[PDB]
């Protein structure tokens, strides 16, 4: 199953990878000695009760220089150099995990955007946009801090290991006594406590959709609730499913605080019956053995989080992990079209016994057929959601038909094709949804700048008398959407947009829907006026906004009608 | 539920000093640009100014250039606009509107309004 | 500003408010107690001798006692029996906490949310759904949250306050070390590190509005991603953005981490000194004073939780607390409607003169003129988005007008009888959303159960032949909004709902969008059937759905012209 995780890394991501595994390591060693260095230092400080009973300062001391209370103070400023040199160490290891973490987050993301950008519209229109949109970037957040969780576990069991042998290295039933009661402990809240966290925990997860649920339903009702009057029948409901979210709700923290402070009555117990043991076992070292238990009280000041963070990765390797890495390939190694062709349109648009539906719904159309010169001007009248848009999108490049050809110039449109005839076609989506920055890349759709391309265009688009008031022009930022742009003014905008293309087709899908009556024919004549040289399909929801139109083509259940 | 008050301009003779506060609500005030609008007497709207995100570049018309400054103040929730003196035009009762109202369709918007304060200062 | 807070919670709130601050006093003590029981368990655990001197450890000592290291065993079984016991307490504390948190998360949100469903129709129209959806349960959870933060903030500095004054009694010069130590490290990190971890904090808030939204942006774009043809313009924009986002990121969750990492070697050296500076004075008592370091160190220990949980609640106590509290005199003294009469309903539904627009927003009609005679069976024909749905909740008891009758009989319709209007209309909604329960509650509305008149409801929807299908049968659990209800089904249940109402007018407000004729046909002439005995105002959406429709009044533009 590793075999999955190689596959999206690379050099830079790779050799990241190991530099975090090796530091992983060291940081662990630094710990060790870190500890370990209090040993000695601790040990020539108590020396000084037994006056002299080693070589350890009257006897060792005389080996450089100086005098005993100089060597205590320089081997204590050495152990405040390491300890704050660790802290610095530690902290840079903590700096490149989230380095490598959050800098996978962009390099892997990067690609996947790109993969639910290359499929076919049909595989784009299946799944839903909510869903997406998380299979781009809900992914890697959980990728990367689960990569980043197994670098810092691989940290941690180093640290507990030799910081194990570290305590090995001094005592022996003490670390035996400590071993078994530190693994007794280890069960009963993972075994008998964690399944209770989440049997409490995941009636938590029921009872939050039982209330969030029927809340969201009660609100939907409100006009029928008005007229019912009667809210008893809805509150009597809301009230013992609210008392059943509460003390299923308790439970959960409930049992995610027993671990803890059992841990503490645990780590008290245990801390105290690391002296019990000493004292009353004749090893009375004021200094040899009085030291060593300075170790352990801070061998398990660094061991604490050491265990909590092993469970933390260890949920976050089960949580995460296995049910993240699988899809990730699928989502990634995803078909994406593939074709290389040019076409030309000079005459008209046969679209030739189309016959579509989408993958699993029924077809809307069956033997559709029709034809579009070069600048017609049509129109689709429809019912909404019937089969105009769908339509549309089938005479665009998008939507392989099922049976149907759409000849142009007696020429079949195919995936040789498509591409180059997916270039000269505008979209204008009334509602369209700008990204909060310049109008210019806005137009441009972030395609660098054309300048001499875009002055004509705004002209065109009639936007020239707005962009002379604007504060930054050109430059001033759209906000979100619409926001500092209203319903005809991201009209405009739009029309910019598709106008900036250079295009020959424009198609405006139901662009008559989001505004006032006197903002709309005003509009639609200054499109009429810039679609004199060009074409246009219209997927009017309205009659008479389409008039000038020479073609107006109304689609019924599944046949197409022509009315003016 | 976007409800926005201006109220504090008067009757004050031309040539002093005037500065309108428009207070907003039911909407994140900072990432929204501002502008200001006015109604005429028989006539239809006129635009007078606008105003970015941050409050970092301004904007004015060719009739009230060189006389008003804006400024924005995002902790009160505020879009203020100082006012010296006044035409048989400047009255028009200047509301506040929401996003950036400055072209010839985007005025048919109530993206703001709220009572007014009319400022007909005469001769 | 506390006095919005009594005006919420009740006396038995209040008796239990002081039930846990009580507590939260008094879990001080037991873990001050706790910790002081340690120093004479360890002083006699030493040195025997204790237990025949001073005038407290003598008698004892030949009370079935008999040698010493019996007793001192029986103390330390004692104080693990204590500290069960504080276990236990500690868990029952932190038990009433959560409790009182979720249990107000109820009995708040309860309210706020039946003063959200009595307000007006206005003013519930005005405010989406996720905006109120908050109000009433985000709102809530962090209110319910925050009263507990500071019930644990008191408890929380009530347990430094005496452990820190259990330290002054054994020590003097090392406890104001550690005090002056503590001081320092509680100063730098909370005005060096305090600020970048803001400053690369709400810069994280502020890069992830910018890295989400224009990518948010270009997936509502994806059929003009399609036409472009060109993602570089896109892709130079995210990949530009993006390398932006990834720093944004990453000084975040360092500089978040520096704090605790720094933290461990400040809680290294301030051990190791504190040992080592008892060990270089000469109280070295052998047990009598370096016991008192297991003290410090179980003094610490519980001290670290302690120092995070201050700042927790003191963040909670900021980051929320009057943020919340004024926004309930705001929710929950909302104002309602007012009145108590009955109304009748014989004659005609004159409407004259309408006219009428939102809170503050243009009027729609300007002079809108018809009238409804009981058992016309009347249509609205309009647009999507000129005001179909408007007019017919203005007919309704909905809506107060601005300008409007809407004589009932030659009676006004006001709040005195706008209930008793409201009663006897019944909306239908063809999207009717379900709640996920029997089929039998969903017609109920709640409504407890009513065989009697309920039976005969499920005849008049022509749900018979579906429920007889159906496993559960009448108490089939629907399965949310449409398990294996088809649309049609769903359609039935609508009607079924609102016919338990036993209602007078009956509306349908677009009641054609979405399903196939054939599959509305059958429950359009359905409706025209069991339409006979009452009034109804369909608000039609499509054409020819309105075939036997006595009246079909087209409100266009502000004047409302007549078809069928
Ligand atoms: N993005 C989508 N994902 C899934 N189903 C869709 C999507 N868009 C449309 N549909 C379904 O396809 C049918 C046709 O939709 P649409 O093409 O919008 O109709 P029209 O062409 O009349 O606008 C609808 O009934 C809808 O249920
Ligand atoms: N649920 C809603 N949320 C927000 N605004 C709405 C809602 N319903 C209607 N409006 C506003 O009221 C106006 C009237 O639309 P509506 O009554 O929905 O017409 P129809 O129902 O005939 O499409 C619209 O311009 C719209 O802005």
């Amino acid at each position: 199953m590793v075999k999955k995780l190689f596959f999206i890394l690379s050099k830079e991501d790779k050799n990241f990878l190991f530099f975090l595994l090796v530091f992983s390591v060291f940081v662990s060693f630094i710990e060790t000695f870190a500890i370990s260095l209090v040993m000695p230092f601790i040990t020539l400080a108590s020396d000084f009760s037994y006056f002299d009973r080693n070589k350890y300062l009257i006897s060792l001391k005389e080996y450089l220089n100086i005098p005993v209370f100089e060597i205590i103070v320089y081997f204590g400023v050495g152990l405040i150099v390491f300890y704050v040199f660790r802290a610095l160490l530690n902290a840079y290891y903590f700096h490149l995990l989230a380095r490598f973490s959050k800098g996978r987050k962009h390099a892997i993301a990067y690609k996947v955007f790109s993969k639910f950008l290359n499929i076919n519209y049909e595989k784009f229109t299946q799944k839903n946009q909510s869903e997406i949109l998380k299979s781009i970037t809900g992914e890697v957040y959980n990728l990367s801090t689960m990569i980043s969780s197994f670098l810092l576990l691989m940290s941690e069991i180093f640290v507990v290991l030799l910081l194990y042998a570290l305590m090995l290295l001094i005592n022996y039933k003490i670390t035996l006594f400590l071993s078994i009661f530190m693994v007794l402990n280890a069960f009963i809240l993972v075994k008998i406590l964690s399944p209770i966290i989440k049997k409490a925990g995941l009636r938590r997860e029921e009872a939050m959709k039982n209330f969030f649920e029927i809340l969201n339903t009660n609100l939907n009702n409100f006009k029928f609730i008005k007229l019912k009057t009667k809210e008893d029948g809805v509150l009597s409901l809301f009230k013992a499913q609210s008392e059943a979210f509460s003390k299923a709700n308790i439970t959960n923290e409930s049992v995610a605080a027993v671990p803890r402070i059992y841990l503490e009555g645990i780590g008290f117990c245990v801390l105290v019956f690391i002296v019990v043991f000493l004292v009353l076992k004749n090893e009375s070292d004021i200094s040899g053995i009085l030291s060593t238990i300075s170790i352990f009280v801070l061998a398990l000041y660094r061991l604490m989080p050491s265990a909590n963070r092993i469970i933390t990765s260890y949920h976050d390797l089960l949580y995460y992990h296995s049910s993240l890495n699988i899809i990730y390939q699928n989502l990634r190694q995803e078909e994406e079209n593939l074709g290389e062709g040019k076409l030309s349109f000079n005459q008209e648009l046969k679209i030739c016994n189309l016959s579509f539906g989408y993958e699993g719904k029924k077809y809307l159309f069956k033997n559709l057929n029709l034809n579009i010169k070069k600048g017609e001007k049509i129109a689709f009248i429809g019912e909404s959601g019937c089969g105009k848009s769908t339509l549309v999108d089938l005479i665009i490049g998008l939507l392989k038909p099922k049976e149907g050809q759409i000849l142009i110039d007696k020429q079949e449109l195919n995936a040789s094709n498509a591409k180059n005839y997916r270039q000269k076609i505008g979209y204008i989506p009334q509602n369209i949804y700008l990204f909060n920055d310049s109008i210019a890349k806005n137009i441009t759709f972030g395609d660098a700048v054309d300048e001499e391309k875009l002055n004509k265009v705004i002209k065109q688009a009639n936007l020239e008398h707005f962009i002379k008031n604007l504060p930054q022009g050109v430059q001033t930022k759209v906000g979100d959407g619409g926001s500092n742009l209203s319903g005809g003014q991201k009209q405009r905008i739009a029309i910019a947009r598709a106008l900036y293309l250079e295009p020959e087709i424009l198609v405006l899908d139901q662009a008559t829907s989001a505004l006032d009556t006197q903002s709309e024919a005003k509009i639609m004549d200054e499109i009429y006026k810039i679609s004199k040289d060009k074409t246009m399909i219209i997927i009017a929801h309205r009659l008479s906004t389409i008039t000038q139109c020479d073609k107006v083509y109304r689609l019924e259940h599944g046949k197409l009608k022509e009315e003016k | 539920q976007v409800q926005l008050q201006e109220s504090g301009g008067g009757l004050v003779q031309p040539g002093g000093s005037l500065r309108l506060s428009c207070a907003a609500s039911g909407f994140t005030f900072s990432s929204y640009a501002m502008s200001w609008v006015r109604q005429a007497p028989g006539k239809g709207l006129e635009w007078v100014s606008a105003i970015t995100s941050g409050g970092g570049s301004t904007s004015y018309s060719d009739a009230v250039k060189g006389r008003f400054t804006i400024s924005r103040d995002n902790a009160k929730n505020t879009l203020y606009l100082q006012m010296n003196s006044l035409k048989p035009e400047d009255t028009a009762v200047y509301y506040c509107a929401k996003g950036y109202v400055v072209d010839f369709l985007d005025l048919a918007e109530y993206d703001s309004w709220g009572q007014g304060t009319q400022v007909t200062v005469s001769s």
